[PDB]
């Protein structure tokens, strides 16, 4: 979840 | 030297991290062990991010970008550290300021790990690896990562495919002087999911004994699958 | 095309051999365990054989032979049983008259492994792996398989690009509508070499076990 | 020894 949470991130 | 695909592959360099180790206390292993933990759940964050900048890698479903991180994470970690110690002899660049040699291997445990690292190094240093086959190794590590749960397979072929493509471009283009570079990279891959394996294991035991304490990233990989 | 190593390797290509389980002895996994290591262990005698019937082989010390030998034995097991395998679905070939099929893997406590080897299976079967490539691919296997005990590197080395040259030829020659297959089969030893430790493991713990007997030469590169 | 042998033993097949 906070890889998944890293990867919904942005920019 | 310019392939498209490689460029992107090089916006996380030159990279440079620090442990910042503290010498106020003597180093134990348990300290050692800590440190490592800590430079690797922070190179996962970058790691992370540069996989974003993967072209096709944030097209995928977000299922399969972790799918394919959760198998070749600690190839990604383990490739970083080996760049880093190619101009090194018989020591290991695992942060700037950590550098292990044969001593702290053995206070920390990790002979037999950071032999086969060492093996891995001895084997690009002779083929003078460059930057640019580095970062492409680590994406088409990631890309080939033989994870078992990709929802959409023929997605991450063509990934593994474009890559494996940028390869050829770059050692066609780059080293004409040898037309099996690409085949010999290719060919040192085994090694490092060898590798790769042993840290993965060892380190997902040194969870279980549960005396160093580890960050959230690190251990959501290191617990997956 | 004709290229003069790939046919080397496909003459050296040797006889199938069987299991021979009892069929008196009743279907446990230590009978499951020990046909396969008696396999294996014979199986091991084939390959010594055909190792050194690979061009430039024998031109290294014997040293070095052994060396390569010890590193790659299992993936050379492996990449037998895969090829065997590939008419077949979701079972390995061990032998002619020893298949596993799903169930028959989990009543011998092999289906990780046995799944990861189906994976490899199911990854040559979706290339069309042809006995040209496999041959030669089993060969690098052996001349790729790392072994932190080499004397004579450039030898070892000298190997490795004979026969990945002879990769690139075929390929070349038999399949220029791909111009990557030579890179997209060197890409499967990774999982090969995972598979192979992974069962080298496993059946370590096994002789720790102590409970499935295990025959000389088998043992000798299972410690190794 | 036993693999050393066999690489100096000749293939019977
Ligand atoms: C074995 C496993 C637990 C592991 C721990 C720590 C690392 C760290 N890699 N750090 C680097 O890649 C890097 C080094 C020095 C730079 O200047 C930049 C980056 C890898 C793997």
């Amino acid at each position: 979840s906070l890889l998944l949470h890293l990867l919904k991130s942005q920019t | 030297p310019y392939n498209k695909i490689v460029s992107h592959l090089l916006v996380a360099e030159p990279e440079k991290i620090y442990a910042m180790p503290d010498p106020t206390v003597p180093d134990s292993d348990i300290k050692a062990l800590t440190t490592l933990c800590d430079l690797a759940d922070r190179e996962l964050v970058v790691i992370i991010g540069w996989a974003k900048h993967i072209p096709g890698f944030s097209t995928l479903s977000l299922a399969d970008q972790m799918s394919l991180l959760q198998s070749a994470w600690m190839e990604i970690l383990i490739l970083g550290v080996v760049y880093r110690s190619l101009s090194f002899e018989d020591e290991l660049v695992y942060a700037d300021d950590y550098i292990m040699d044969e001593d702290q291997s053995k206070l920390a445990g990790l002979l037999d790990l950071n032999n086969a690292i060492l093996q891995l190094v001895k084997k690009y240093k002779s083929m003078k690896l460059e930057k640019e086959e580095f970062v492409t190794l680590k994406a088409i590590a990631l890309a080939n990562s033989d994870s078992m749960h990709i929802e959409d397979v023929e997605a991450v072929q063509k990934l593994q495919d474009v890559l494996h493509e940028a390869l050829q471009d770059y050692e066609a283009g780059q080293h004409m002087e040898d037309p099996r570079r690409a085949g010999k990279m290719l060919m040192t891959l085994p090694l490092l999911r060898q590798t790769s394996t042993k840290a993965v294991q060892h380190f997902y035991n040194i969870k279980l004994e549960g005396k160093v304490p580890m960050h959230k990233l690190f251990l959501e990989m290191l617990e997956a699958k």
